[PDB]
């Protein structure tokens, strides 16, 4: 109906990347990722790929039996650090997104604070000019403190 | 040090199918998006679509969609491309390309050599190979002759790619017949005349005709 | 005015597990398998598509 | 094609001259344009990318901007090294794909006459034995490109079986083509001495060979 | 002393199913276990059972040396095997409940509202008549909306 | 009046291992033997009785 | 297709014990309840307990409680009833029942055929079979004779179970020297009489006597 | 035990008929009742559970009421294929068990009287090598069941070594009987003929064997 | 800057144990780790450890290929239960010091009152004295309720 | 007056990999190797030092 | 039943180093904080460090810091300790000790025999061993001389420690020359004389000498 | 060092005699003192340990106290095994370092005079094969320890070669010492008879060997 955040879903509509942002001021709406993280994340991860993919290869039923062995042991071990590394891809991504978050409450300050759901509603109005500056990292806050510390009044 | 190293030039007759290759060599593009763009002889670049194989996307330009189908193998660090029902207007020189980042967005980077797809209705036939002797004229002239070849394209190189200053290789003429000929030349000094061979390379993947001939006096 | 960090979702229909999950769906993974026939790694992250 | 550039430009040597890309609003408007170099029969380079930046490689003389809904690159100190064709591109969201410009190729001011090296080459002695019999005029050497060859029976011309090619341009840039002469060693056995005719600007340039 | 809830515990008293409901109105106390989602889940549970238990059974030193090689593997498989459905038959157990919460958030609406623990008390004065539409997944609410909404007044 | 939810416990004294943690005890498993002498699954649910 | 499969009657002496199994066959029961019921000789059904495997939960009636154990085996898809201390009110026909669901509450849906267990100071004895020879009467009667078996029950069959048509197989009577016999009869046509042969198939388990004897003309 | 249920029930073909099942608070009173159908020497059927509710084999004319702490069961259109025993069962909360009733026998008012089909079986010839004779008077095809069986040595009863079976329903279900006469060679060698006299409803059967 | 609790990082002044506690009385500052059941701890602890090492250790390229394959096993084998204790033993750490707080909310009762972090300000003024009595397991409360219960006035 | 209740950090650089995660910092832990190269297990805590 | 068994005695010259071991045998001490203390001969304890391995604590004296290195080996039970750049100060008696718990504030309660460690520029030379004859006297007294022995310290035993009653082994003296040297006496009864014999054993490490001679009359 | 103790103390059978230690804030002031035992050439015991506790091994007849700055422990009913030296001990937080006191050493007040059983050793018979001669006089059996040993050559005294140690605890206690006579078979080729003469509290003993 409205649109989201985080707690109660990820972004359909959000296909720049696996991280981003998307933001409503009075212009319009557009679904804007976040390239910066998304890319050393990747990175990151397609380097734990091909670490993977590196431990791949090293009396007549002797032979067979022991073929079978390897055939065996391998094909678990492989199920083993299959499990592992998809679980823990798992708690990076969610790692990094809380990490962009903290983005910019070491950013955003208390100029909009917490919706609780993972969204924010400014004491300001911020137009593209300064949703912009908030993805570059730019964003300042000599700003406007002041009006903000008045619309705060409500 | 990475570099894109695409399949050799292939040739079908239309509404078959071709499958092109881009190999990622010295190195991974897994993390990278990479895009599949055309250009057909002296016309502009033309996107087909790109792969981002760690990121998940596949995405392809709107006139192409539904007829080609674009592939990566990280196991290899292989990019494929496959277009379907051909056509004379998908004759064409293909390259793959990088773009800076895991998206579409970012400039392309890092260029294949280009592959050449040509479309013809056509039956496949091997050139023959002969020497020109250096008959012409401190500096000499000598080549081969690349007779009878069907269909284009044609690499030469000389002496293993030993040889590499004062040659020149010339483009094919196409004849009544139907099939194109080619000469490759290189001026060279006439002091080495009689002690030191000249050795040719020609090879051309639809025939998959790799010939040698060494010119002699 | 609001703005919203949040992370990719879409239409895929691919699963895979993890040692404290089954057939988790996620946007995107490579297989593996150029034995049992269970070995996809996942690289893309859980999908959970918004709705409307 | 979504975005816009002039079908040619030229330049002195050592003049700027500035090339335009005109797009709308779906593509470069709300995007950032990469633009592509061609040198003839070789896979592009990268320029420049995200509008204004250079890459490493690159020298400064090339540099950027990109205004409202069209963008433009200026060469300044234009050498001849440089001479290819270059082109736009940019993401387009309606088409959610990426675009390239028509293209634009680059000439600069020309360099005085050169004459060419005509080499005519013989059947090779095995081909003849073969059933066959060619020439091979290669013209080598010209600048700038584009001139007629006859070629002559004794000093009578042949019309039939002559294919000439169309103009290339060589490494360090200047220009080469190939005509050959087709037929069989009757054709050969019966004549004289064969000869290629080269003319260029008016001046004309002849080699000959004999059985 | 009071009773309970998950939060802090399971039920000892409830034995009808796994997972389940207990009241009390002014009638009587009387665990009443949800035999809805205890069944599909006990089915899901079974079929995970065999199908672990599928995968059992597929010089002189030398046949021995491997006989006590897949004794080996085999058995540590199996307890690979066992630790991993173990922990995620018990994400299955804990999943299920918490939707056998929305269960009737998603039904008993305004009426009564999250006391923390997981327990409700109505704004209402609900029978027999009334738990077992709960507990049949009846539950309407044109019921009686106004009283509720008035009795919403404390 | 209030309504619970909620899962049952019971006098089990019966323990397992997962992944992640040892000898929980649960209120009903099977016993896969009929080798390391280790192999307990659980079917029933994590044993957290009331107290009274 | 759900069966379930019970073993077959047993007798043991008083103070003895017995195991009775039920397998389920063409599947598995684990998810269910299965519950033991008695029914002694022209008597009402008597509910002794019951066990949900998978679920966990294993229940005994009041008055059988501390002398019936009831178990099951998962992979075996048996469940298993054991009575002890034995009296000659155990004697009955023991079934075993499913529930609809994981719980008692539930009706009981597939039963097995039902297992006898006798309960005798005794000691068992195999029977002895003899043909009845079709020597009464386009019908005609033929028989088995079965002679001196202790304890109950004896099955019988015709022709490995081929034999299905106009067989009535009759109670068995306790002889003063307290051992029962029996006899079973099947009126088949007169018209196969010379040509087609008629075979007996007779089992007792607490014997486990399986005998077969075939009638002749 | 817990329910309560009329010990046996009668109807004619065709006709509604009622069998009540009474319970106390302890179980029908707060929990469903399920009742079970037995036909002679095999396993029960479940007609209902959940009260009211009737299983995919069933017929429609099984339907069911429980009411308060009783509950009821009509046939209708009852049929002969119906006879049997069918009982009553709940889970009890006091006993933490399943209970069920007594049980209730169900009879269809009988079809015409119907004469047996006797057979009379000889030693089988191992036997009496084997120090054995023994007679099998098998009477078969009898409708309704109970009567009395003589049999005569020359056309002289015998009392000793005689054992009959009390009836039991054949599987179309009217009745059969046995009774077997036991006795050694010598009694056999020394006879006459062997008769195995049936009476029924006053009229009498009779069959006979001679050594 | 000020000092900490749990919530947001451990102690790196704290030496003298694993788990222990820190006190701020008008008196000074002082890091006092909990011997109590940092021991007990350790020697669970420990005794996973020889539980761990008690496992190690139970035609030419037959025997070699074997050789390798127990070579192989083993060694990942090893790798399995390693990551296992290992996260568990990281559960039992963090059990414990959530049993080091039940600890005293099970003897604080009402005198402080979480801060949320994991720190106490007392409705009381507790010197040497008294923190020892808690660090004791001492810490009665017919204490002095009265004034706690009359500083609750804040 | 306060009183706080807390755990061990130290400035130790030993990591450690678990079931569930990777290269976790920990205060101490023994080393078992007298293969792969990869066997550490943990004794000390999870290393998560406070700051100033 | 832990106790705390220590390497040997050892002998170096100064500026060189040593390493010293104490092994916890019947059981672990892991789970304990073990401590070094050193005495020197006729002087007070010193504490030198502590390491408690699976608590993750590795302790030192202040003045004894960056010179000495205390390690433990878990698998084996046993704590080593290690000094560098000896100097004639260092030589002493040195003690492994385990401490109440896992910390050092508490009691060290099982003490090892102590280890000698002697800094002397020197040459280890081996001690050659004499019997002493039953000579000199119920009573009667027996020994054996060691001779020529470098450096300090040997032990004596006889009979495979199966000898214990009234056996006094003396300290050594040093000799002008520098080599010390020592006897061993033990007075046991006149009575057994004749018929039993007596055997010492001498054993001191940094030659590691152990060596044995039997006294006869 | 940081704990302070008397260097020596002194006490009847029986009596009770105290010893100190004193620390500074560093040590004892803020944390508990451990006091150990030592025999001589064994390893120490621990007796107190948290101030005031005692271990299972140790008599009640020893306790402690201690009290704000400094430390004292008490023995009771002193007895003669008792002899020993005990020392204090605490960690210091300055020093982040455990520390000793210097130690004291206890006396019990002596038991009477005990003369000693002097033992000389002749060469063994291999030794003067070996180029060899040692005279060992054993002194044994002595009580309270400090004494002189002068020997003979015949009758007159041999400066040169002799090497007495310093006195030596027995195990039960009271003291033994070795004094060693040096020297080659010629000096033993040409004697007479030789002695070691030992005088204990002025009174002599003497014992001869003879080649």
């Amino acid at each position: 109906g409205a649109i989201a955040g985080f707690t109660e879903g990820g972004w359909t509509g959000m296909v720049d990347g696996w991280y981003g942002y998307h933001h409503q001021n009075e212009q319009g709406s557009g679904y804007a990722a976040d390239q910066k993280s998304t890319q050393n994340a990747i990175n990151g991860i397609t380097n734990k790929v091909n670490s993977v993919i590196e431990k791949m290869n090293t009396m007549k039923q002797i032979e067979d039996k022991i073929e079978e062995i390897e055939s065996k042991i391998w094909c678990y071990n492989a199920e083993l650090l299959v499990l592992l590394e998809n679980e823990r891809t798992l708690d990076f991504h969610d790692s990094n997104v809380k990490n962009l978050y903290e983005k910019v409450k070491s950013q955003l300050k208390n100029n909009a604070k917490e919706i609780g759901n993972g969204c924010f509603e400014f004491y300001h109005k911020c137009n593209d000019e300064c949703m912009e500056s908030v993805k570059n990292g730019t964003y300042d806050y000599p700003k406007y403190s002041e009006e903000s510390k008045l619309n705060r009044e409500k | 040090q990475v570099q894109l190293v695409q399949s050799g030039a292939e040739v079908k007759k239309p509404g078959s199918s071709v499958k092109v290759s881009c190999k990622s060599s010295g190195g991974t593009s897994n993390n990278y998006a990479i895009s599949w763009v055309r250009q057909a002889p002296g016309q502009g670049l033309d996107w087909m679509g790109g792969i981002s194989p760690i990121f998940g996307s596949t995405a392809y330009a709107q006139k192409f969609q539904g007829r080609v189908t674009i592939s990566a193998d990280i196991f290899s660090n292989t990019a494929y491309m496959e277009l379907n029902s051909l056509t004379s207007e998908d004759t064409a020189v293909y390259f793959c390309a990088r773009h800076g980042n895991y998206y579409y967005y970012s400039g392309m980077d890092v260029w294949g050599q280009g592959t050449t797809v040509t479309v013809s209705s056509a039956s496949t036939k091997g050139p023959s190979v002969f020497p020109l002797a250096p008959s012409s004229k401190g500096t000499a002239a000598l080549g081969c002759l690349v007779k009878d070849y069907f269909p284009e394209p044609v690499t030469v190189s000389w002496n293993s790619g030993a040889l590499t200053s004062g040659v020149h290789t010339f483009p094919a003429v196409l004849q009544s017949s139907g099939l194109y000929s080619l000469s490759s030349v290189v001026t060279v000094p006439s002091s080495s005349l009689g002690t030191q061979t000249y050795i040719c390379n020609v090879n051309h993947k639809p025939s998959n005709t790799k010939v040698d001939k060494r010119v002699e006096p | 005015d609001t703005i919203c960090i949040g992370y990719h979702a879409n239409n895929s229909t691919d699963t895979v597990d993890t040692v404290l999950e089954k057939n988790v769906t996620v946007t995107h993974s490579v297989n593996l398998l150029e034995c049992s026939a269970k070995l996809r790694m996942v690289t893309g992250l859980r999908n959970k598509p918004s709705k409307q | 094609s979504a975005l816009t550039q002039p079908p040619a430009v030229s330049g002195t040597p050592g003049q700027r001259v500035t090339i335009s890309c005109s797009g709308s609003d779906s593509n470069i408007g709300r995007r950032s344009v990469n633009w592509y170099q061609q040198f003839p029969g070789t896979a592009p380079k990268l320029l420049i990318y995200s509008n204004d930046q250079r890459p490493s490689v690159v020298p400064d003389r090339f540099s950027g901007s990109k205004s409202g809904t069209s963008a433009s690159l200026a060469i300044s100190g234009l050498q001849s090294e440089d001479e290819a064709e270059y082109y736009c591109a940019a993401w387009d969201d309606s088409l959610k794909g990426a675009v390239f410009g028509g293209g634009t190729q680059l000439t600069v001011l020309g360099q005085p006459k050169a004459a060419p090296s005509v080499t005519l080459f013989p059947p090779s002695s095995e081909e003849l034995q073969a059933n066959k019999a060619t020439l091979v005029c290669l013209i080598s050497d010209f600048y700038p490109g584009a001139v007629t060859v006859a070629w002559k029976a004794d000093s009578s011309p042949v019309k039939a079986g002559v294919e000439t090619t169309t103009p290339s341009k060589q490494s360090n840039n200047k220009y080469a083509a190939s005509s050959y002469l087709s037929l069989t060693p009757e054709q050969w056995k019966s004549h004289r001495s064969y000869s290629c005719q080269v003319t260029h600007e008016g001046s004309t340039v002849e080699k000959t060979v004999a059985p």
